[PDB]
């Protein structure tokens, strides 16, 4: 039973080694997962910052139309006092000194 | 009888099981620590990898943002200037149409000979009184020379009544006629030495009137 | 075939008793637990009058001793040499406990290259 009792313990050690090696495989997986779950966290933050940049990133016709109400009142005051101004200028020019 | 022991086959198995139990237990605990530390390292490393790159992304974002925050207000500035320019250039396009009609009206007066004749006289007399020279040269439109010749006497009469202190010997109507395109009426009077001229044309008088009237009109219309 | 050799050999004393002599000519590779994280083998030289005691007490000289793992390796006129398998962390406890019972633990720090060299005999 000398070489039989030992064989039992050696088998237990072999089983123990698998347990530890499995945990080492776990760690190895866990370390790659860090690189994976960070690469997914990064390009989602990249597209998100790009998203909120393009939202911010938002034409002479709009400058004329923006003042078409003033360009209309200018000709308005023009049509009224026109004939009364022209009348004075004419009289002034042809007046016998 | 070949095994050296003081224990029953059951006893040796109780002790043999007890040892291989310890071995496995020692392995479970060792493995437990490994995967517990791996979980901690996973979090640490994931965070770091992320923070490395987020600091990079944040950097060029704020530069791109500031860049776009500048172009955003460059347009706001350029639009608000195009607006103030259109307004100003419209105020002028209107005033320069008031004076434009005024000078069409002036041409209309010149083509009414019965209305223009007394005006032309007063324009010629006023000019001669600014000269006060014994001989005066009169430049006029080619279409006015026949009219002017037929009122030389009335002109020399009216002049004598207003300037006895500086008599007028003769009026010379120059054959160098005024330009149809520049002049609609009036005359240009100069002395013989050609050192002095009085431009008393309708266009010139209005031009001089503009000097003071244009700001005045601009003030009363668009104060 | 395999005959014509002297199986009855006359040998002379080249060493002292089992408690002090070199053991390279006495022990075989199979007497030792090799390449184990927990297990190792100790040799104990026991005076013949204490042979009985060792047999029924070695399994309790220290904790973590492999039960029924003892075997007789050799014997002379004064001593019997045993081997015992146990946990490395209990060897110090074991050797001390053995000395107290007037046994004599034989130091023999074997390695894998110091036992593969033993197969050359």
């Amino acid at each position: 039973s000398q070489k039989n009792g030992i064989a039992t313990l050696l088998q237990a050690e072999k089983e123990a080694h698998e347990i530890v090696s499995k945990a080492r495989k776990y760690r190895q997986d866990k370390l790659k997962q860090a690189k994976t779950d960070a690469a997914k966290e990064i390009d989602s933050y990249k597209i998100q910052k790009d998203k909120e940049l393009k939202e911010f990133e938002q034409l002479e016709k709009k400058a004329e139309a923006g003042v078409q109400g003033e360009l209309a009142e200018i000709k308005k005051i023009a049509e009224k006092k026109k004939d009364d101004v022209v009348k004075i200028l004419i009289e002034t020019v042809i007046k016998p000194s | 009888s070949s095994a050296i022991t003081a224990l029953t086959p059951n006893q040796v198995n109780d002790e043999l099981n007890k040892m291989q139990a310890f071995i496995r237990k020692e392995a479970e605990e060792k493995a437990k620590e490994i995967q517990l530390k791996a979980d901690q390292e996973y979090e640490i490393e994931k965070t770091n990898i992320v923070r490395n790159e987020t600091n990079n992304i944040d950097g060029n974002f704020k530069s791109k943002l500031k860049k776009a925050m500048l172009s955003q207000q460059i347009t706001k500035s350029t639009i608000a200037n195009k607006m103030r320019l259109k307004v100003l250039s419209a105020r002028e396009q209107s005033l320069d149409g008031i004076f434009e009609e005024t000078k069409e009206k002036l041409s209309g007066i010149a083509n009414n000979r019965d209305e223009y004749k007394p005006i032309l006289q007063s324009l010629i007399v006023e000019a001669l009184l600014k000269l006060l020279e014994p001989k005066a040269i009169v430049k006029a439109l080619e279409r006015d020379v026949d009219l002017i010749e037929s009122m030389k006497d009335d002109i020399m009469r009216e002049y004598g009544e207003k300037a006895q202190r500086a008599p007028l010997e003769e009026i010379v109507i120059s054959n160098d006629y005024l330009n149809k395109d520049l002049v609609s009426g009036g005359v240009v009077v100069s002395n013989a030495s050609d050192k002095i001229e009085i431009n008393n044309t309708l266009e010139e008088r209005l031009k001089l009137l503009s000097e003071e009237a244009l700001p005045a009109i601009r003030l009363e219309l668009y104060g | 075939e395999s005959g014509s050799m002297n199986l009855a050999a006359a040998e002379r004393k080249k060493t002292g008793d089992l408690s002090v002599r070199s053991l390279h000519d006495i022990v075989k590779p199979e007497d030792f637990v090799l390449n184990s994280e927990h297990l190792t083998t100790v040799l104990v030289a026991v005076p013949k009058s204490l042979k009985s005691d060792f047999e029924k007490s070695y399994e309790t000289l220290s904790k973590n001793v492999v039960p029924a793992s003892a075997s007789v390796i050799a014997e002379d006129a004064e001593y019997v040499l045993f081997n015992v398998h146990l946990f490395k962390k209990n060897v110090q406890e074991f050797t001390t406990a053995a000395r107290e019972k007037k046994f004599i633990p034989r130091e023999f720090n074997y390695s894998e290259e110091l036992i593969d060299q033993l197969k050359k005999e």
